């Protein structure tokens, strides 16, 4: 899901494309800008939204020290879903 | 407390106190400082005139006889007016023992040039005179070792920072190698680790 | 003896007289030496330990297993050097009273 | 190894060490790999109840040194015991 | 590499300038502006042939000054490989010997059996040579299942290949011609020229800091160390190759004594804890986190310590501020107090003997630079 | 993988020509292997 | 205790010493050198054919600076600096900045291969082990521009594989 | 106040050693300049030998003079010698530019350095 | 303009000066020397080769951790040659063989090869091209050489008007052209009176003067400070080395000043004479 | 042994070697480093750093770094006392900005103050 900018190459995953008024890219001219063609934040609507029917949940990663550690997260918020900082996968109420 | 934290022997911080006691009283001319730390290893803290005399004593007299030398460095403290401290460092082959002969000094008065009784401090001493500066008179020879030749400043001082100030390159215009002021090529950085709270309550100094 | 197993050193053939003219130099040097301090006492009454251990005793393996500084020669060589001490040490007057203190904010550690 | 016996006796009898028993090319002892995983050991602590970290803190153990001097006596002792000669060890010294 | 200014009287000598201070690389200075845990490897590589009794000087150094003792299986397996980096440096200071007084061949033999012994450095930590792997607070994340069998095979392989390498040399009718006149050595000049270990072995005085001050549980194996009689090169070659076969028994006596306590310390203020309780604590993760970042506060004052390396005595010097930095550190070499002798040593023999000189005291110029 | 040879000759690779295509029957790389077989081939173990 | 060497004498007996004069004038023992030589002749030699045979490790090689991602998941360095406030010679440079979404996350993940010793200690260190000394130990790079990684080469070097590093951290996530 | 000086009294055996040592450098150029295949006028050399002696004229404390006199000499013994090859001997020179003057205007272009 | 071609600092390894030089040539002598003072001044220097990567390899570390950039060139496409200049502050043109070739005269390199640089640069917005030639290439005789070199100023003036055409004299130094003939002897002896310039004032003043602006549109000619007779310094030669066609000719033919161009004045730089750097150079005579 | 000594001041210099482009053109700087406001803890008081101040650091152009021809910028000299600091300074000759010492003034505070009737100090909270 790469863009062309106007200067018509390969962006990145982070902002950081150039300039016409560059050196930079002519200092590409040979060998090609590699970069990882499989994005972060579009791997996010890839997980679904798992339900759980508890309140106070838990979330470890898949494998037991395997992974980021033990993270506790709560479901107050009604409608926003329960966001792990490690993870980036998220869980729901059911009453 | 016994699980994993090692123990001691008071016998031996008994016998080292006696023997600090004994040769402090004994050459009083110059003794200032007998110290025993906790783990019994001895430390003699003399003016810088008692060199030469201190360690005739010492090599020798049959209830000390420590032939055996070790390193002189002189450990860099600002903060002082004597900024410099030379540090003997003897091994008794007889009686298994340790004994750090510190000595102070400044920057420009020498000490007196122990190599008159150690043959093994002849490149310790040049050591000391290339790192620091510090001047040996009455020395057979004097030189830069451990240094390059056209380089000075004398580096293991805290003055001098980490990075040297010239820096080699080769190039064609005089088809040689050249030195240049430093251009780095990444800062070197500097963290600053030295967190508060006091971690040890017994080696507080009294505030002002 | 029979080739020590120290190297750069041949055994000696009379060890008992050789080192008792040898501690009696260190008495006589010693009677050089002023009285008041205790640096007379402390070698004087080691070097009479020492003479009688080697008076009491003239045998050989029993007077090492005795006297310490295995095995024999070393303590020959150790007493010439305890008499270059006594020589360096006519001067440079060790017991005399101090030269003056350091600034006495040097010695204390943690900075 | 690997080899006929007319030259394995023609080894042996330019070395007559049995060089064909044990020969610097390893065949059944190496180690057996993807060994059973393992379950490590916790020492003298996680002991619970018991364990006051006010105890071992030898960190915290750490005295200033004691200081012997500034700025009729039964004495000229030698800083440790004179040290004892060794022995041969009967185990085929020389001689 | 170092720079030889001689001064010599045809075929002979008068005197000689070692140039040295080409392998200068400021050391200490460097340890100066970093942290304990960050600055071990500098301690392991001064020194480079013999590599983790460096490491076993300097966790030493801060385990005296930090008044913990580390549990008993890592002072057991911190023996064990201090006897393979035993082995490993008087084997290679044999062989660079051996290739640079001539002698092709038994440099290869025995560095075939020396890659055998790199591929155990492997298996318990995975570098090749500069492994750290020995904390200060005992050694971290102890060995895979299946290494100690291995261990016994080198044992048994390597008994049967150094006895074949005193079957190649050691009466050699001309390598004990090459070597045996040069190299006295008198008492004095081996107490007043500061040598270290395997001069001093050599030439007269029963002298051992691993026997006189244990200073591990070196105290509780059956070993005796071999000394020298004419104080001599060919002695010296002799007193080495015993010393490995020494090394040997102390490998035999160490496996066969072994207790299975535990690797680090369970005091977790100084040594970093595992994962298990690192991904479910809280303290456990506290601790992994400012031990890490900033380093542990280690108490001041001044140590010395000094350990057997097989050059000699390994001596290290640390001068703490109340900090994570040390204020000062300083190596004592035995490769600079055995360079240092080098006139008085070869006054009186030609330059291939010199050569000889140079080898028969085991170098690696690494270390003689401090 | 061969059993009789001693350990350093067990497991050896053949290439083949032009996996990725550049003439590679003769001036053979290294890391011409798949990960799976990187394993395996460095003796990480002792099954395919 | 000691055992020491040299402690004899040559024998004067009539036999011993005519011994040591027939190798002096027969030259013997330099021939049972030669004869241990051919013995080591006779052997096969130990090689291994390098491009083909490859020879043999453990399963904690340090290697190749990859990274890791979760299970269908995104980058798993949350950007922490504990690499770089380990790292003994400062060849990790991180700067972090937050995305659109919310999670923490980098800018800049760059780690120089020339400064790198290659400790483990960014290995040991990283709590999500997001860095990991990868297997393979073969870079051979012709120019030295090339040697100095960014956080894209990296991520694409763990997406050539993670398989291995996977396997290997799976067998020995036990140890450490 | 106690200080035990190297060698000095007054600054009369500074002078003297001082122009002692100066009459060493003198006669150790050309020696040099010939030993070391160098491609440098002797007027030259000399010239900065003695600018590099009157950088330095401006201190008195001759504890200072006497540690001074004993670096030059150190130098000249290493230079009467071949200990030091022909990179250092040519690095006391500045025949690569270092152009940097002290005008105002001229570091006001190439910016900050005050 | 944009950032990153802005000065940074101080000089020297990899602060960032300003200019960012693309170079035709600079594998033989004087572009070489060129690449160094901006390697010394800190300029991203991109220079095409056309041979064996090993000579660029060799000239490959004179500057800092990859500022200088490697690409190809060659004398026939300009998509090549654009894509080389793509991007460039500066550009400068030095090329040339002294024999021709089998597959090129002295005409169309002096002819051929600016017309397609000149025509991609100035539909590409260089500033600042500078143009070497020959000193006194006339459209007068003895030198296809100098006839072609000619043909060339008059193209690079004409158009692209306001490049620095410059022109030093005939240069010598460590590797010399002539006073490697005159040690590659046997003999001849003629007249011409001729003034030598060494290659470092010479280079200091390329650099200088692409480094300085509003210094543009005028051509240049650096002068030798001596003036005189060649035999004299050739019998100078001898002397100081202890032993007793179309080069030679194009060395007798022309050797004069042109009253009408500024030269070394107008840059400020001291001029290193024939004397100095000619004791220093001549090397490699008997021990 | 009672030689030559006479009392006046130090040049040192001419002899620790750094080029005087460095002497006379940058400024020393001493302070009691402040407490590091978010932590509350003065530890990290005590003592008298010596900094220089800061210079150019541009940008590294080929990898974002902040290189530097400063090989003075990343020293700290802490010491006890503003004395031996100025001492030192002067001694080894640059310039030297002095900034003083300031501790937390001591208050007058109580819980039963907290307390209050008809004063205003009042815990309105808890
Ligand atoms: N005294 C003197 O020599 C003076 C010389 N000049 C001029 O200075 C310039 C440089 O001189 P100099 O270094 O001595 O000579 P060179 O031949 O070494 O310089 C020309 C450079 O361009 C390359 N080149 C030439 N023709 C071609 C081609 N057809 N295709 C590809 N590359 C080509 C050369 O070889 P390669 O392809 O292998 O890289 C070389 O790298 C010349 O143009 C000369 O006329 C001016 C005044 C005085
Ligand atoms: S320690 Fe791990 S998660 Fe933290 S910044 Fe470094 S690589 Fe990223
Ligand atoms: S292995 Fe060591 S040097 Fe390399 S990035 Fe990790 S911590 Fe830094
Ligand atoms: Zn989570």
């Amino acid at each position: 899901g790469v863009r062309t900018s106007p200067t018509g190459e390969k962006v990145t995953h982070t902002g950081q494309v150039y300039d016409d008024e560059d050196y930079r890219r002519v200092r590409f001219v040979g060998r090609q800008k590699e970069v990882n063609e499989n994005f972060a934040i579009d791997l996010i609507a890839e997980q679904p939204v798992s339900q759980v029917g508890s309140r106070v949940i838990s979330c470890d990663g898949g494998g037991g020290a395997l992974g980021h550690p033990r993270v506790y997260i709560n479901l107050d918020k009604e409608t926003k879903t329960g966001t792990c900082g490690y993870c980036g996968l998220q869980f729901r109420q059911q009453h | 407390t016994r699980p994993t934290v090692r123990p001691r022997n008071d016998v031996a911080h008994k016998q080292l106190s006696a023997f600090g006691e004994y040769v402090a009283e004994i050459l009083p001319k110059y003794v200032q400082q007998v110290q025993v730390s906790c783990f019994s290893e001895l430390e003699i803290c003399i003016h810088p005139d008692g060199v030469i005399p201190v360690l005739t004593f010492l090599r020798d007299h049959s209830n000390a006889q420590f032939k055996s030398l070790a390193d002189l460095t002189a450990v860099d403290i600002p903060t002082r007016q004597n900024r410099f401290e030379i540090v003997y460092n003897l091994l008794s082959l007889r009686f298994n023992s340790r004994i750090r002969v510190k000595t102070y000094t400044d920057e420009l008065t020498p000490v007196e040039s122990s190599v008159s009784v150690y043959k093994a401090a002849n490149w310790y001493e040049r050591e000391i005179w290339d790192m620091f500066g510090v001047f040996f008179a009455n020395h057979p020879d004097l030189r830069r070792i451990l240094t390059d030749y056209g380089f000075e400043g004398h580096p293991f001082r805290k003055d001098f920072p980490l990075s040297g100030y010239v820096e080699l390159r080769y190039d064609d215009e005089v088809k040689r190698v050249v030195a240049e002021p430093v251009e780095l090529a990444q800062e070197f950085r500097k963290f600053d680790l030295n967190s508060p709270w006091e971690a040890f309550p017994a080696y507080r100094q009294p505030p002002e | 003896k029979k080739t020590t197993g120290l190297v750069g050193l041949a055994v000696c053939e009379t060890p008992h007289e050789r080192l008792k003219i040898l501690y009696t130099k260190i008495l006589d040097v010693l009677g050089h030496i002023p009285k008041n301090a205790a640096y007379r006492k402390y070698t004087e009454q080691i070097t009479n330990e020492k003479l009688s251990i080697v008076k009491a005793e003239p045998d050989v393996k029993k007077l090492e297993e005795q006297l310490q500084g295995g095995q024999i020669e070393e303590v020959i060589l150790q007493a010439e050097n305890e008499l270059s001490l006594a020589r360096k040490m006519i001067q440079w007057k060790p017991w005399e009273p101090l030269v003056e203190e350091p600034p006495a904010s040097q010695w204390k550690w943690p900075i | 190894a690997s080899a006929t016996r007319l030259i394995q006796g023609l080894r042996n009898w330019a070395s007559g060490r049995d060089l064909q028993a044990k020969l610097q090319l390893r065949y059944q002892e190496i180690s057996k790999r993807t060994q059973p995983p393992p379950k490590l050991p916790v020492g003298p602590s996680h002991r619970l109840s018991n364990n006051y970290y006010c105890a071992r803190d030898g960190r915290r153990e750490a005295m200033p040194p004691s200081i012997v001097m500034s700025s009729s006596e039964k004495k000229a002792v030698s800083p440790a015991p004179p040290i004892k000669r060794w022995e041969l060890s009967q185990d085929e010294p020389y001689l | 590499v170092l720079r030889l200014v001689m001064e010599l009287s045809g075929e002979m000598v008068r005197k000689c300038d070692p140039h040295i201070g080409l392998l200068h690389r400021g050391t200490e200075k460097l340890i100066e502006y970093k942290t304990y845990l960050q600055a071990l490897p500098y301690f392991d590589r001064l020194d480079y042939v013999s590599m983790m009794c460096n490491e076993q000087a300097y966790s030493l150094a801060v385990e005296k000054l930090l008044n913990i003792q580390p549990p008993p299986r890592a002072q057991w397996i911190r023996v064990l490989f201090g006897e393979i980096t035993r082995l490993l440096n008087h084997i290679m200071a044999v062989t660079t010997h051996a290739l640079d007084i001539g002698a092709m061949t038994p440099f290869f033999w025995m560095f075939e059996e020396r890659e055998k012994m790199f591929e155990f450095y492997e298996r318990v930590s995975g570098a090749r040579m500069h492994a750290a792997y020995v904390r200060p607070g005992g050694v971290h994340q102890d060995l895979p299942l299946g290494l100690m069998d291995d261990i016994y095979e080198f044992s048994k392989n390597f008994s049967l290949r150094i006895d074949e390498l005193e079957e190649m040399l050691t009466n050699n009718r001309i390598w004990r011609n090459r070597t045996v006149d040069i190299g006295v050595v008198t008492a004095e000049d081996a107490l007043n020229y500061g040598f270290s270990g395997v001069m001093l072995r050599g030439s007269g005085i029963q002298w051992d800091l691993r026997k006189t001050q244990p200073y591990d549980v070196y105290d509780q194996v059956e070993f005796d160390v071999p000394i020298g009689s004419r104080g001599d090169c060919y002695d010296r070659y002799l007193c080495r190759v015993e010393e490995m076969r020494q090394s040997i028994r102390i490998i035999s006596q160490c496996l066969n004594k072994m207790p299975p306590g535990e690797i680090k310390v369970d005091d977790a203020k100084v040594s970093p804890p595992k994962r298990a309780e690192m991904k479910t604590s809280m303290e456990s993760l506290i601790h992994h986190f400012k031990l890490y970042t900033e380093g542990y506060q280690v108490p001041p004052g001044a140590t010395y310590t000094a350990i057997e390396a097989p050059k000699g005595e390994f001596g290290v010097y640390l001068v703490s501020d109340g900090s994570s930095r040390p204020y000062r550190c300083k190596i004592k070499a035995p490769g600079f107090a055995h360079l240092a002798g080098l006139d008085k040593m070869s006054k009186g023999h030609m330059l291939a003997d010199v050569v000889a000189i140079i080898g028969t005291q085991d170098i690696v110029f690494g270390e003689v630079d401090r | 993988e061969d059993n009789k040879q001693f350990f350093g000759r067990h497991r050896w690779v053949i290439y083949t020509t032009e996996m990725n295509g550049k003439n590679t029957f003769w001036d053979v790389d290294g890391s011409m292997v798949p990960p799976e077989w990187h394993r395996w081939l460095h003796c990480m173990t002792d099954d395919p | 205790t000691y055992k020491y060497v040299n402690l004899r004498e040559p024998s004067m007996d009539m036999k011993s010493v005519t011994d040591r004069a027939a190798q002096t004038l027969l030259w013997t023992e330099l021939i049972r050198g030669l004869g241990m030589t051919l013995s080591y002749l006779f052997r096969e030699p130990a090689t291994i054919n390098y491009p083909f045979e490859k020879g043999p490790l453990s399963p904690r090689f340090r290697g190749e600076h990859a990274l890791r991602r979760y299970p269908s998941g995104e980058e798993r360095c949350i950007a922490c600096k504990l690499c770089e406030a380990v790292c003994p010679a400062q060849a990790i440079t991180i700067e972090a900045e937050p995305r659109a979404d919310g999670s923490r996350r980098t800018t800049r993940y760059d780690i120089d291969m020339t400064k790198c010793i290659y400790c483990g200690f960014c290995q040991e260190a990283c709590p999500v082990d997001a860095i990991v000394e990868g297997p393979n130990f073969e870079f051979s790079t012709e120019t030295h521009e090339e040697l100095l990684y960014n956080k894209e080469k990296l991520l694409n070097n763990g997406d050539k594989w993670e398989a291995e590093i996977a396997a290997n951290i799976q067998a020995d996530y036990l140890y450490r | 106040t106690s200080v035990k000086p190297i060698f000095s009294r007054d600054m009369n055996e500074a002078k003297r050693r001082v122009r002692e040592l100066y009459r060493a450098w003198y006669r150790e150029v050309p020696n040099t300049v010939h030993l070391f295949q160098l491609d440098i006028s002797v007027k030259q050399g000399r010239d900065k030998v003695r600018e590099m002696f009157k950088k330095n004229a401006h201190v008195t404390d001759p504890r200072v003079v006497d540690l001074l006199v004993i670096k030059g000499k150190m130098e000249l013994e290493e230079t009467i010698n071949v200990w030091k090859q022909r990179t250092h001997v040519m690095r006391f020179f500045h025949e690569t530019e270092a152009p940097r003057p002290k005008d105002f205007l001229s570091k006001f272009y190439v910016g900050h350095d005050p | 303009l944009h950032h990153a071609v802005i000065p940074h600092g101080k000089g020297g390894r990899s602060s960032v000066s300003g200019i960012v030089a693309t170079v035709f040539g600079a594998t033989g002598f004087l572009g070489r020397y060129l690449v160094n003072h901006l390697g010394r001044m800190g300029s991203q220097v991109i220079v095409p080769y056309r041979c064996e990567p090993y000579d660029t390899m060799h000239l490959r570390p004179m500057g800092d951790l990859g500022q200088i950039i490697f690409m190809d060139w060659n004398g026939r496409d300009k998509d090549s040659i654009r894509r080389a200049v793509e991007h460039s502050n500066v550009v400068i043109n030095l090329v040339g063989r002294e024999w021709e070739t089998k597959n090129f005269d002295f005409e169309d390199v002096f002819v051929k090869i600016p017309q397609a640089i000149a025509q991609v640069s100035k539909e590409a917005g260089v500033e600042k091209f500078i143009h070497i030639s020959h000193l006194n290439a006339d459209i007068k005789s003895s030198s296809k050489y100098l006839r072609n070199k000619a043909v060339g100023e008059k193209e690079v003036r004409e158009t692209f008007p306001e490049a620095t055409i410059i022109k030093p004299a005939d240069i010598f130094g460590r590797e010399d052209r002539f006073l490697n003939y005159f040690a590659n002897i046997r003999s001849l002896g003629k007249k011409t009176v001729k003034q030598p310039v060494y290659i470092v004032d010479v280079t200091k003043g390329i650099i200088n003067a692409i480094k300085d602006p509003d210094a543009r549109g005028k051509t240049f000619a650096f002068v030798g400070p001596n003036r005189y007779l060649l035999f004299d310094l050739v019998q100078y030669v001898f002397a100081v080395a202890h032993r007793p066609r179309d080069k030679v000719e194009r060395i007798h033919t022309t050797d004069r000043t042109l009253p009408h161009l500024p030269g070394l004045e107008d840059l400020g730089v001291q001029a290193t004479p024939l004397e100095l750097k000619a004791i220093e150079v001549l090397r490699r005579h008997r021990t | 042994t009672q030689l030559i000594t006479v009392d006046e001041k130090l040049d040192i210099t001419t002899l620790t070697g750094v080029p005087e482009e460095h002497i006379k053109t940058r400024k020393a700087r001493i302070f009691v480093p402040a407490r590091n406001n978010m932590q509350s803890g003065v530890n990290n008081t005590k003592k008298w750093k010596m900094e220089f101040d800061t210079r150019e650091r541009w940008e590294n152009p080929l990898m974002g770094w902040a290189s530097t021809a400063d090989p003075l910028s990343n020293l700290v000299l802490t010491f006890s006392t503003k004395e031996d600091a100025i001492a030192f300074a002067e001694k080894n000759g640059w310039s030297y900005d002095v900034e003083e010492r300031k501790v937390p003034k001591p208050k007058s505070k109580s819980y039963g103050a907290n307390f209050s009737w008809n004063k205003r100090t009042r815990v309105s909270t808890k």
